[PDB]
C-alpha cells in the first residue's frame, strides 16, 4: 500500500483533503462508504473493522470531492454514527500514521520534551495531531488509532519545550470534551527517549 | 487562472492572523498584502476556487477574533484584465 | 489443521453436525469443554479466547453424538453460558470461515450485489448465516468473529439482488434481535466490489 | 526478551523484585513511569497499551529500588491507578510468562489435575500465581495476561490433586473480589491434556 | 525561525512604550514597526515562543495605560508563505 | 541610551507648540516628530531623565491648549533594540 | 543573557532537594549556589524562560515539603549589568 | 550513581551524633558536612538507596536526643548536574 504517502507522484493529481468517519456499526461501514463513493470520486484510503467494534473510515481527495463525498456520508448514516472529521489539508507528517500503528523507537539527541495524549474517539486524535502539527515546529513520533486498545487513540509529539506548551495549548482548544488526559513532560529520564512503548 | 480570495482587516495584527489561518487551514499561496492608507490592510490568496473557499472561512474565522474584519470575497476565476492591471501576483 | 474442512477424509467418519458454545467466562468455558467431551467423545473442534473476554468452544461429530454432549454442556454450564447452537448440517460453504476470518480479496464476474450483517454475539451470526445460506443460492464471502472487535461478528452475503433480499428475509426472522443491523446494497461500486476491507 | 530471565550473569546485579501497574489511562500511566524511573534505578521491564485501553507497566529491581519508584508512582497515579502489585521476591517459574502470551503444547506423563483461574484485573493475577507457586509444588502452564481478552488475565496451574487444592484455597483468598472463576479439574480427558487453548 | 509577537497601537508613543516593554521582559528581538497610516502602527518583536507569550502579555499591560491598543497577538509558529510574503523580519 | 520622551499630539500646531515648551523648559535634544496619518504627529526629545521627566509634563501643560494631547510618555532608559530599530533620535 | 530561576530556601537540605527536583523537571543547567549567612541559601538554575518557570514551579513543591520556601522568582531576562555585577554564573 | 542521605542539625553536636550513628548503625559513607552558618550544619551520606533510607531513620533517633533536627531527607538518586554542581563528594 502506497496510498499513505504524503505527496503523490508526478502523474497524479495532487490531492491534500482528507475525510474520516467513526460508525458503531460495521454494516454501516460499507453502506456509508459506498454512499460516499457514489457521490463523489473520492479515493478511499482504508475501511477498516477497529476494535471496541467500530468502523474506520479515511478517504482522500482534492478538496470539493471530500467535502461533497463526507455530506453524502453524514446524511446517509443517520442512527449509527459516532465522529466525523473532514480537513481540507492534513500536514505532511500526518499521512504515515494512518494505515498502521508505527511506534518510534529513535528520538534525536537534541529532542527536548515530549506530550502524550490520548483521546476516546479517533476523529479527535487526528484533529489533534493536524491542528497541533500545523501551530508549532514539534515533530509526530508515534501514534495509535483504536486498535489493540478498545476504540481509544494515542499519539505523541517531541520537540522544544515551549513549542509542545503551545501544541499542548492548541490540542486543549480542539479536543474540549474528546481530551481523555494529556501529559506535558517536560524532561524525561534518558531511559525513555525514543525507546518509549515497549 | 487560478482563484483570489482576499481579507481586509482594520489593524495589521488580524490580517497577519488572517493570512496566517488561510495558508495553514487550506493549501492556497499568500502573494502579498495591500496597504490602502487608514489602517485597512488586505491579504490576497490565490488557489483554486474549492481550495480558497475553505481557506476564507477559516481565515475570517480567525480574523475576527483579534480585530474587526471589513469584508471577505473569494472570486472563483477572475478575467485576466484583473491580474493584468490589479496587483494580485499573478501579473504578467 | 485439516479439522475445518467440510468433508472428511476416506479413512475417517463423517461429522456433519456442530455445536457452538459462547461463554463469558473463559474458566467455566474450559470446564464445560472437558465436561461435554467427558459425556460424548464429540471431535473437538476449538476452545478459543476472543475479545471482550468470551469463550468459543466448537464441537463436531455426527447428529447424536453432538446433540448429548451439547444437553450436558447446557447443564453444566449454568450461569455464564452466553449463548448456544446446534446444527445437525453445517452448509458445506461455512467450514473453512470458522478458525480465522478470511476477508474477500476478489470476487465473480457478475457478482450482482452484497449484502454485510452483523450480530453481537458469534453464535447468532454463525447460526443467521447457516440459515441464509442454505435458503438461498448466496455465496459467503467473509465473516469476523469477534476477534479483536470485542465481541461483535460479521459477514457478507452476494448473489442476485432477489436472492439477497430474501436472504436477509431469512436471517431478519431466524436471528429475531441479537442481529444488530443488516445492510443491503442493490448494486456495490465498481471501485470498492472485492476489496470489501482494506 | 533477555531482560526477563529469573537471573542475570555474573556481571549484572539481581533483580529479584516486581513493581508492575495497571493504569486506566496512558499519559497519567507514562508520566507515572517516568517518575517511578526518576526516583530509584529501576531496570523497567516493559510499558504497554493493553486492551480495554489501559496501560501495563512492569520493572525489575533490587527490593529497595522498586519500592522506592512504586511509592513515587503511587504518589504520582493519585485519580486513574486501577491496580498496582509489589513483589519482594518473584517466584522462578513466573518470569517466562510476562510479557510474551505462552500456551503451552503438551504436558508430562505424571501430570494428573489442572486448575485455572481468571481475574479481572492483571495485577490480581500475578500476585496470586506468584502466591500460589510458593505455597504448594504446583507449574504454570499457560497465562494470558490482558491482551485481546480485553483486560482480564488468566493462568492455570497443573500437578497433583492436592497441590492445585491447596493453591486454590491460597488465591481464593489472596485475590479477594477480583476473582471471576476457578476451576478445579480433577482429570482432564486424554483428548485436552497439554492443549486447552487451540 | 521564531515565534511572532504583535502589538496594534493607534499611536506611535503607545507603540514605543510597548516595543519597550517588550523587549525588557523577554529575549526577543524587536524587528521593527509597521505603519498603515492613520495612527494603526504595529511594534512586531520575533523570538521563542513561551518568550513572546510573556513578552506581549507584558507589553499590552505596559501599553493600555496610555494609549488604545487595538490588538495583541502570539502567533506560535508562522507559516514559511508568510514570512516569505509579509514584512516580518525573517524573510531570507 | 539616553532617557526618552515623547508627545503625541493629534494636530500639528499643538505638536509644534509642546516641541517650543519642551526645549524652552528643559535641556533636551529635540530630534524631531514621527507622522502616522491622521493628523497624529510625535515629537521626541531625549536627554537625561531628570531633564525630560518635566520638560514633557510642563509642554503637556502649554500645549494641551491648543490641541487634544493624545499621549505623554517618559522612558528613563529605553532598551539597545528600542534605540537600534525605531527611528528615536539615537540609531547607531 | 539566558533566563533565570532562583530557589532560596532556610536549609540546605531543602535546597539540595530543590535544585534535584528543578533539574530532574526542566532543563536547566544548575551553575552554584549562593550562601548569605544565617542558614539562607540560594539554588540557581539558568536557560530559557520556558524551562525555568516549569523548574521553579518544581521546585516550589518539592521544597516546601522539605524546609521553609524564602522567595520563588523568576527573571526572565537580566540586564547585563546584573549578570556583570552578581555572582550568577553568567560573567561574560 | 549511588544515593544520598541529608541530616542538618541546628547545632555542631548533634550532627556528629547523627552521622556517627549512621556510620555506624549501617553501610553508608560519611564525606562532609556543609556549614551554612548561623547555626545550621549538614552531614551528608552516600551509599546504594538500602543502606541511607535505613541509616537515616537511625540518625534521626539519634539526633533528636541531643538537640534540634531541622530536615531530615533521603534523595535515592541525585540527578548529574546536582552531583556536579553543589559539594555531594561524588562531583567528578
Amino acid at each position: 500500500p502506497e496510498r499513505f504517502d504524503a505527496t503523490p507522484p508526478a502523474g497524479e493529481p495532487d490531492r491534500p483533503a482528507l475525510g474520516v468517519l467513526e460508525l458503531t456499526s460495521i454494516a454501516r461501514g460499507i453502506t456509508v462508504a459506498d454512499a460516499a463513493l457514489k457521490r463523489a470520486p473520492s479515493l478511499l484510503l482504508m475501511s477498516r473493522p477497529v476494535s471496541s467494534g467500530k468502523h474506520l473510515l479515511m478517504m482522500r481527495g482534492q478538496v470539493a470531492e471530500v467535502e461533497e463525498s463526507m455530506i453524502a456520508a453524514r446524511e446517509i448514516a443517520g442512527g449509527a454514527l459516532l465522529d466525523e472529521l473532514e480537513l481540507p489539508y492534513a500536514h505532511e507528517q500526518l499521512w504515515r500514521f494512518l494505515d498502521a500503528p508505527v511506534v518510534a523507537d529513535a528520538w534525536e539527541e537534541d529532542t527536548e520534551s515530549v506530550i502524550i495524549v490520548e483521546t476516546a474517539t479517533v476523529c479527535a486524535a487526528i484533529d489533534s495531531a493536524d491542528a497541533a502539527l500545523k501551530t508549532a515546529p514539534v515533530v509526530l513520533r508515534d501514534m495509535r488509532l483504536a486498535i489493540g486498545i478498545a476504540g481509544k487513540a494515542f499519539f505523541t509529539l517531541t520537540g522544544e519545550l515551549a513549542d509542545v506548551e503551545a501544541a499542548a495549548e492548541v490540542v486543549r482548544e480542539r479536543c474540549g470534551a474528546r481530551l481523555l488526559e494529556l501529559a506535558c513532560i517536560a524532561r524525561p529520564v534518558d531511559e525513555l527517549r525514543g525507546r518509549l512503548f515497549f | 487562472a487560478d482563484a483570489l480570495g482576499m481579507i481586509e482587516v482594520r489593524g495589521f495584527v488580524g490580517m497577519v492572523e488572517a493570512a496566517d489561518a488561510m495558508v495553514k487551514a487550506a493549501k492556497v499561496e499568500l502573494i502579498g498584502y495591500e496597504k490602502t492608507g487608514g489602517g485597512y490592510v488586505t491579504a490576497v490568496v490565490r488557489g483554486d476556487v474549492a481550495a480558497v473557499k475553505a481557506a476564507t472561512e477559516a481565515g475570517q474565522r480567525a480574523a475576527e477574533r483579534v480585530g474587526e474584519v471589513v469584508a471577505v470575497h473569494v472570486i472563483p476565476r477572475p478575467h485576466v484584465n484583473v491580474d493584468a492591471a490589479l496587483p494580485l501576483g499573478r501579473t504578467p
